[PDB]
RNA sequence: GUUUGACCUCAAAUCAGGUAGGAGUACCCGCUGAACUUAAGCAUAUCAAUAAGCGGAGGAAAAGAAACCAACCGGGAUUGCCUUAGUAACGGCGAGUGAAGCGGCAAAAGCUCAAAUUUGAAAUCUGGUACCUUCGGUGCCCGAGUUGUAAUUUGGAGAGGG
RNA sequence: GUUCUUUGUAAAGUGCCUUCGAAGAGUCGAGUUGUUUGGGAAUGCAGCUCUAAGUGGGUGGUUCCAUCUAAAGCUAA
């Protein structure tokens, strides 16, 4: 070649990268339970059937509870603002439970909200209080 | 739901139709309906436009220009 | 009649929530202290530029 | 004398604006609202300046400085976008729609006077997009509308409608006819 | 809205209003340069549905091209619209040609209004709807026919009818004209 | 008012800040385009939608989420490989040219604008500028912008209320 | 993993009821000369003439039926 001829002749030095052994054996990353139980001497599909998990949901072309219990173990195992709370304080102290009157009030229910919104928000207020 | 009616676009097309006036051939076409009739009107429209189905919709469109302008 | 029968939204009658968003953003900025309130801004010029 | 290129172009465009016969949906402009009625339209419209960016910023910091430490009606302003004005006509919420006579592409606002006559919206083609711009915190506005109003200004607005109907729409019933620009 | 009134207005081109508009503007565009910049779109409706947002970084250039091509029918099989798009691509080399539309036509010249985005503008580099144009795979889309009209002239679509040019006619020619030989001969 | 002021368009500036050219070019996207040759001598045709020429990109490019294929008991973006298959079709029906759907497989991923008012509020953005925890953030100011920047909406609907 | 922040009557999703509800034009198309394709069905494209419609329009299949949504844009392997 033209450029390669000079680069193999120059005293600059080649940017040699030996990244061939890293192409075959890539470490499993996304799950530490799988990361501890993965036999690197076995292949991908062999390490799936060893653990139990299905590797391909479509039936493959060609010819083909030890750990899943640990997964099952770790898988079987919204507050209100100061102003919103004080707003619901005002509504309860002036009305109580008359949601028709409570939502037809122009002074406290400035946002013309329904009855269902009011009873839900007040019960959130009542659960967090006495 | 091929060409869903759309009350607004029918209004808009007809709103622009009355404002913009008529193209010089359509201006001849509406004179040609009153004098010579739909026979020669469709003949000129077919030569002017692409196909016969074009000339159907166009002469009828112009007949509705006349039907609204004269009566109502 | 108007051309379309579009139902009018709640927000056209209720006090605006974009306004409420901006107000409750400046509120945070005052708690944090990065916006000095309009009342104290007079006091910053009553003491300075004399 | 010898003028520049652009000066010659705008002078040529000025004389071209006169000397051509023009379609009646244009020249429905320039048959516009006279000096007294224009001044009286703005004597109302100036009372509803949309709250300028500085005024809005200072007030909403006043809300924060007060309400965070220790009821209002919906305020009325003029409505000013073409998407929004042609939205408001056909709602039908517009009581007075003001239309500029000088628009950069003329084709923009050609449907608007006749759509206003269709909907029954009392429109007035007023002179100057700059003059509309002034009442609305913008350089230019093309359109300005007055949906709702304070009751103090309500009777004045209703009379502004009736004055514009009589002054504009009745004097210019001939303007839907007659191709403009036959000046010799 | 307002643009539906505009859209259906510009569908009537020989109608007396738009006839007059086009009469004035064709002459006015002759008096200017060949490629010059437009202050704003003449057809803002069609600009916007071709993706013009009226914000900082968005440019409208107006362009003029000669019409036509058996010496006088020695063909030149590329469009007038692609020629126009390329010329504005060279005068405004910092921009990226987004789309273009027809504005006015004549015996000698067809006019267009190209729409251009500034990929170096920070109002384009943020906002995740338009920052795709900053990716260097869009350096001169108009020179490789990646615009609307270029994809038309290339004949890129779907179906039976575009089999000779669906992945590009050069690609499909090179693929189907290849003696593919395997290790164990088929 | 014979004055003053809005705009519109067009300029300039060693203005502030940016950006384009040239190289390489195997592959990739375009434009432009022959001939020797082969056909019986030969305007079609063939070599060939090739070589040469010109432009334009990247690690891939292009293509791509149907104005697709089909005719089924229907499939479902593109691209690629086996198959279709030297089949259908083209061609002095001559030399010769010559696919695609289906089936298998590789790989797979979906989405976004414009068009219906935020109108109880241009909610949007760039720059300058002073700080800070600096691929940025915050404050203030000049602007862009209603001839439309934001949020919502894209047919698989979708939106306003309850 | 540990830890600091979260807020505002803030942003969503599910199912039902109730009220509405637009879809890319010198573009499709037609003619036409030229190029091009396996594309005889006139396969694509380019130039020029003329130039549409919205219970639209395109593409196929023996009285009709099926299947797409053009003329705007992005996207790995």
């Amino acid at each position: 070649s033209v450029r390669k001829r000079k680069m193999n002749r120059s005293s600059v030095g080649k940017a040699t990268r030996r990244n061939k052994d890293k192409q075959r054996k890539i470490n499993i990353q996304s799950n530490p339970i799988i990361a501890a139980n993965w036999d690197y001497s076995l292949t991908m599909a062999q390490n799936y059937k060893k653990l139990g998990l299905r590797a391909k949901l479509q039936t493959p072309a060609g010819g083909k509870e030890t750990e899943v219990v640990k997964k099952l173990e770790e898988l079987a195992s919204r507050s209100q603002s100061e102003r919103e709370e004080e707003w619901l304080e005002k509504l309860y102290k002036k009305h109580g439970d008359d949601y028709k009157k409570m939502f037809f009030d122009k002074k406290l229910n400035i946002y013309q909200q329904s009855e269902g919104d009011l009873k839900r928000r007040l019960l959130r207020w009542k659960k967090r209080n006495g | 739901k091929k060409g869903a009616a759309s009350n607004r676009t029918k209004f808009v097309r007809s709103l622009v139709r009355e404002i913009a006036g008529l193209s010089p051939y359509e201006r001849r076409l509406i004179d040609l309906i009153r004098n010579s009739g739909e026979k020669r009107a469709r003949k000129v429209a077919k030569k002017r436009l692409g196909s016969f189905t074009r000339a159907k919709a166009k002469v009828e469109e112009m007949n509705n220009i006349i039907a609204a302008s004269r009566r109502h | 009649m108007p051309l379309t029968a579009v139902p009018e939204p709640k927000r056209r009658f209720v006090p605006s929530k974009n306004e409420a968003k901006r107000v409750m953003k400046i509120v945070r900025a005052i708690r944090e202290g990065r916006i000095i309130p309009p009342k104290k801004l007079k006091e910053m010029k009553e003491k300075e530029k004399i | 004398v010898k003028w520049p290129e652009y000066v010659r172009v705008q002078r040529q465009k000025k004389i071209l604006s006169i000397r051509l016969k023009v379609p009646p949906t244009i020249a429905q402009f320039q048959y516009t609202l006279d000096r007294n009625t224009a001044a009286e339209t703005f004597k109302l419209f100036n009372k509803y300046r949309p709250e300028t960016a500085a005024e809005k910023k200072e007030r909403l910091t006043k809300e924060a400085a007060a309400v965070a430490e220790g009821a209002s009606p919906k305020p009325y302003a003029v409505k000013y976008g073409l998407n929004h004005v042609v939205a408001l006509i056909e709602n039908k919420k517009a009581k007075l729609v003001l239309i500029a006579n000088d628009v950069d592409p003329i084709e923009l606002v050609v449907f608007l006077p006749a759509l206003c006559k269709k909907m029954g919206v009392p429109y007035a083609i007023v002179k100057g997009k700059a003059r509309l711009g002034t009442l609305v915190n913008q350089k230019t506005s093309a359109v300005a509308a007055l949906t709702e109003v304070r009751a103090e200004d309500e009777a004045a607005l209703a009379k502004l409608v009736s004055t514009i109907d009589a002054n504009f729409a009745d004097k210019y019933d001939e303007v839907k006819k007659h191709w403009g620009g036959g000046i010799l | 809205g307002a643009y539906k009134y505009l859209e259906e207005l510009q569908r009537k081109k020989q109608s007396d209003v738009l006839r007059f508009l086009q009469r004035v503007r064709v002459w006015e565009y002759r008096q200017k340069n060949v490629i010059h910049r437009a202050a704003r779109p003449t057809r803002p409706d069609k600009a916007r549905r071709l993706g013009y947002k009226a914000k900082q970084g968005f440019v409208i250039y107006r362009v003029r091209v000669r019409r036509g091509n058996g010496v006088n029918e020695l063909k030149y099989q590329r469009s007038l619209r692609a020629t126009a798009e390329e010329r504005v691509g060279r005068r405004a080399a910092n921009l990226r040609v987004l789309n273009s539309y027809w504005v006015n036509q004549d015996s000698t010249y067809k006019y267009f209004e190209v729409i251009l985005v500034d990929p170096q503008h920070k109002a384009i580099r943020r906002d995740a709807r338009y920052n795709w144009i900053c990716d260097p795979v869009h350096k001169h889309r108009e020179a490789r026919g990646l615009t609307a009209t270029g994809k038309k002239s290339r004949g890129i679509n779907k179906g039976h009818k575009f089999n000779n040019t669906k992945a590009g006619r050069r690609k499909t020619w090179k693929r189907q004209n290849t003696l593919s030989l395997w290790r164990y001969r088929k």
